[PDB]
RNA sequence: GCCGGCGGCGACGACCCAUUCGAACGUCUGCCCUAUCAACUUUCGAUGGUAGUCGCCGUGCCUACCAUGGUGACCACGGGUGACGGGGAAUCAGGGUUCGAUUCCGGAGAGGGAGCCUGAGAAACGGCUACCACAUCCAAGGAAGGCAGCAGGCGCGCAAAUUAC
RNA sequence: AACUGCGAAUGGCUCAUUAAAUCAGUUAUGGUUCCUUUGGUCGCUCGUACUUGGAUAACUGUGGUAAUUCUAGAGCUAAUACA
């Protein structure tokens, strides 16, 4: 027994398919037009935005 | 396992006492005394968390040892001891008297009262027997055996005790239209007039209580505790007037008083 | 240029205390050493720098605060009762002495092994 | 074989090295606790009776009372048992123990002496003995000095004299434990008073729950009359 | 201290009742695979009855004398489990599948079994007694053992940290 | 230092065992024990007391065995120990 907490969670989820053409071009534009360093940044938000859209659609 | 527990844990601790995860692994361990380890208060959690007096647990006992603290007008040393429901903890110190009343949302509040009303406490009796020649004996929720009681205190009834004496000086029946409180369940703090009991026997008892704001609800015989005669209480009752008052108007008053 | 405040005061006669949270303004400099927010504090309070205890300073980020815990006890003699002993050893008040917890135990343990008088022999 | 020979009325004791079978042979085929005539040991042992009170083997185990034995023997000693003393309260463990005959093979032998002979042996009877502490229970005092109990104690109390190098003497007594002290007396009358707070007590509840239960007891007769 | 006795404030005790912390026996409902396990249990207690014994008590718990019962394709009984059981975890449209030795709760055991002292509480293992397996010292007479506590070492293996304060 | 009181039955570790067993939710002890705490009870009994008895540690002194937290013999002395 030691006087720790042990919740942690993971903020992004990684694409289906891992390469497509069509995907790839939009995060790439994402990251170019808001100068964001890698894709993990992307589909941070994404997930996020997933959740509160998830959120609001099991309240309906 | 052999004998009895001598630690507890501090998440297998219980929940109205809101001890933090994180500043150790054990909790205080309330002692054996009056009132239920699951149901009471350690003086350690109430000096150190509830009244900010002491930081440590060393600052406790420095307190105590010194015995500044009395608990229903008698000095306790022991930091780990059991206060509960309707037991009046003085600081002649400080001239600061306190009575444990669970506040709305289902724990102790930090609830001060005058000089003068820490005197008595009200009690449930919990039986009634007799014994030896028949002089007949009363039990109350807080352990408190009585000898030669009033013969017009029946079971589930409450008495005020003057804490100076160990006599009786007033009874309140349990009778429909009077002023109760839960100790005891979901409806844990909520105070109310009782409107009828339903017996079942060979089973648990159920009461219906309506609330002051036309809220009706029922609870189990063994969690009620008779406050007050009619609609009067017999003392003084938390912030609020023991109205549960839901989420929507919880938000609605936070946001008005912003 | 140091501005001392003090956030949750508290009157502890049940310690003979005066507790308080001190939050330290130092924009420029580093973390203000604890002998100076003592002394600017006796200074504020009107008391003894010796009387006044201070501990667990914590700088914000960006380094414009510190905050942390103090208090003043009513007389030096409740505060040498008090006060545990690791914050009188940082004032000077009282003395440790050089043993391991692995020689004291070695000794108990090698003590165990004799009856009599004889106990306080083996050294 | 050595002779552990003590003498109690001196309280001086010393180890005598015999190896001579002649001067053995009385001892040989003897129990414990019993009274031998040390006459072959010296001519200085003229009118010396002496009783065995125990002693070691060669491997240097000890020898019990009762065992009636010649070798050793592994018993399961427990609390009040010789030759054993518990760590733990009712820890018992088995242990070897010499027989209570006494045979050639022996280490030493305890020897008491229980009475006197013609001269006394140097080591023992010659140098003088003191018992050095006596009496802490009152009763003791006056068993000792056979005081009346009009005569105090106090004044007749041991004092032991004690001085050591580069220090002025002491006389240290004892705290007489079991002594009539006004303190005592005050304890006992502080006992015999509760008793009397208990009766009044008692009598006067009951007295008041009579009068409660007269006036019960009658408006719960009258409302029955309807 | 009060007019030779009478007393206030505690601390250790204490038969018994109540209480708190429990503990122990039960009630109802719920568990993975197997028919290449279809009948099982009852000589030596299986199911029930009467009387006791023993136990902290209720009871085939045990003894005596009687009755011939009790469970079973709604899967008994037997065997297997890389089975401690839950609170939970991973995954995931809805339904599900898989994991849960592991920090909280309950159970169990201190190499394997067995027996017991003390005590309110143990069939205790950092208590004892014996045997079985391993193994330490030795003057060969005897003596002393228990890491599945924290470190650490050997072994085992694809697989896991510092003889710290 | 030692006698006496209490604790050492908690904690920690691990998952071998265990398949209506363990365990979970629900009820029962009107069929039982319970250190401790907290209350009650404790001249309710009709028959040397202003304090009774004996020992043993500790300590001193003599020892044995190659050996262990091994212990025997001798001389005193305590109680909320033992009576």
């Amino acid at each position: 027994p030691v006087a720790r907490s042990w919740v942690c969670r993971k903020t992004y989820v990684t694409p289906r398919r891992p390469f497509e053409k069509s995907r790839l071009d939009q995060e790439l534009k994402l990251i170019g037009e808001y100068g964001l360093r890698n894709k993990r940044e992307v589909w941070r938000v994404k997930f996020t935005l997933a959740k509160i859209r998830k959120a609001a659609r099991e309240l309906l | 396992a052999r004998g009895p527990k001598k630690h507890l844990k501090r998440v297998a601790a219980p929940k109205h006492w809101m001890l933090d995860k994180l500043t150790g692994v054990f909790a205080p361990r309330p002692s054996t005394g009056p009132h239920k380890l699951r149901e009471c208060l350690p003086l350690i959690i109430f000096l150190r968390n509830r009244l900010k007096y002491a930081l440590t647990g060393d600052e406790v006992k420095k307190i105590c040892m010194q015995r500044f603290i009395k608990i229903d007008g008698k000095v306790r040393t022991d930091i780990t001891y059991p206060a509960g429901f309707m037991d009046v903890i003085s600081i002649d110190k400080t001239g600061e008297n306190f009575r444990l009343i669970y506040d709305t949302k289902g724990r102790f509040a930090v609830h001060r009262i005058t000089p003068e009303e820490a005197k008595y406490k009200l009690c449930k009796v919990r039986k009634i027997f007799v014994g030896t020649k028949g002089i007949p004996h009363l039990v109350t929720h807080d352990a408190r055996t009585i000898r030669y009681p009033d013969p017009l205190i029946k079971v589930n009834d409450t008495i005020q005790i003057d804490l100076e004496t160990g006599k009786i000086t007033d009874f309140i029946k349990f009778d429909t239209g009077n002023l109760c409180m839960v100790t005891g369940g979901a409806n844990l703090g909520r105070i109310g007039v009782i409107t009828n009991r339903e017996r079942h026997p060979g089973s648990f008892d159920v009461v219906h209580v309506k609330d002051a704001n036309g809220n009706s609800f029922a609870t189990r015989l063994s969690n009620i505790f008779v406050i007050g005669k009619g609609n009067k209480p017999w003392i003084s009752l938390p912030r609020g007037k023991g109205i549960r008052l839901t989420i929507a108007e919880e938000r609605d008053k936070r946001l008005a008083a912003k | 240029t140091v501005t001392i405040r003090t956030r949750k005061f508290m009157t502890n006669r049940l310690l003979q205390r005066k507790q308080m949270v001190i939050d330290v303004l130092h924009p420029g400099k580093a973390t203000v050493p604890k002998t100076e927010i003592r002394e600017k504090l006796a200074k504020m309070y009107k008391t003894t720098p010796d009387v006044i205890f201070v501990f667990g300073f914590r700088t914000h980020f960006g380094g414009g605060k510190t905050t942390g815990f103090g208090m003043i006890y009513d007389s030096l003699d409740y505060a040498k009762k008090n006060e545990p002993k690791h914050r009188l050893a940082r004032h000077g008040l009282y003395e440790k002495k050089k043993t391991s917890r692995k020689q004291r135990k070695e000794r108990k343990n090698r003590m165990k092994k004799v009856r009599g008088t004889a106990k306080a022999n083996v050294g | 074989m050595k002779l552990n020979i003590s003498f109690p009325a001196t309280g001086c004791q010393k180890l005598i090295e015999v190896d001579d079978e002649r001067k053995l042979r009385t001892f040989y085929e003897k129990r414990m606790a019993t009274e031998v005539a040390a006459d072959a040991l010296g001519e200085e042992w003229k009118g010396y009776v002496v009783r065995i009170s125990g002693g070691n083997d060669k491997q240097g185990f000890p020898m019990k009372q009762g065992v009636l034995t010649h070798g050793r023997v592994r018993l399961l000693l427990s609390k009040g048992h010789s030759c054993y003393r518990p760590r733990r309260t009712g820890e018992r463990k088995r242990k070897s123990v010499r027989g209570c005959i006494v045979d050639a093979n022996l280490s030493v032998l305890n020897l008491v002496i229980v009475k006197k002979g013609e001269k006394d042996i140097p080591g023992l009877t010659d140098t003088t003995v003191p018992r050095r502490l006596g009496p802490k229970r009152a009763s003791r005092i006056r068993k000792l000095f056979n005081l009346s109990k009009e005569d105090d104690v106090r004044q007749y109390v041991v004092r032991k004299p004690l001085n050591k190098e580069g220090k002025k003497p002491r006389t240290k007594a004892p705290k007489i434990q079991r002594l009539v002290t006004p303190r005592v007396l005050q304890h006992k009358r502080r006992r015999i008073a509760l008793k009397k707070q208990r009766t009044k007590k008692n009598k006067e509840e009951a007295a008041e729950y009579a009068k409660l239960l007269a006036k019960r007891m009658k408006e719960a007769k009258e409302k029955r009359q309807e």
